[PDB]
């Protein structure tokens, strides 16, 4: 009933033994409310090695 | 730092995305030895690592 | 030319201000000054034979 849309499980993996790289950028803060309509925000996204 | 490992359990910390400046460290006299056994000390501030 | 307690009466050039000539010849004994603090008398810390 409570409209808060929270982060609860962190169910993405179990061990990290022996880490290299960490990057973390500066702390903010996006909308987890679930918006409904047409889908207004386009991210476009490539990525290559 | 406050307290050190002791060698039977020696720790062991990561560097990583850093500028490793070397030039207070070789610089600092209040280090009794230094000894660089794969390349020249004066030199790590050039080659990347 | 090898002795049971060290042939030490062989030497060589391991510390000079640049690289060398070709066929340069220099029996120089003065200290390298391989700290960034200017060396006086014979030794010293970071005063390289
Ligand atoms: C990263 O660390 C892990 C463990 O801390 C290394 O994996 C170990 O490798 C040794 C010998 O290769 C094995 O005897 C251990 O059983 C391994 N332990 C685990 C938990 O896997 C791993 O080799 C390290 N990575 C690198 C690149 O050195
Ligand atoms: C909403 O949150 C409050 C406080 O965290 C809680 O008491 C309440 O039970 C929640 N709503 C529902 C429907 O459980």
């Amino acid at each position: 009933n409570n409209k808060s849309w929270m982060e609860s499980e962190f169910r993405v993996y179990s061990s990290a033994n022996n880490c290299t790289f960490e990057y973390v950028s500066q702390p903010f803060l996006m909308d987890l409310e679930g918006k409904q309509g047409n889908f207004k925000n386009l991210r476009e996204f490539v990525f290559k090695n | 730092a406050t307290k050190f490992a002791s060698v039977y359990a020696w720790n062991r910390k990561r560097i990583s995305n850093c500028v490793a400046d070397y030039s207070v460290l070789y610089n600092s006299a209040s280090f009794s030895t230094f000894k660089c056994y794969g390349v020249s000390p004066t030199k790590l501030n050039d080659l990347c690592f | 030319d090898s002795k049971v307690g060290g042939n030490y009466n062989y030497l060589y050039r391991l510390f000079r201000k640049s690289n060398l000539k070709p066929f340069e010849r220099d029996i120089s004994t003065e200290i390298y000054q391989a700290g960034s603090t200017p060396c006086n008398g014979v030794k010293g810390f970071n005063c390289y034979f």
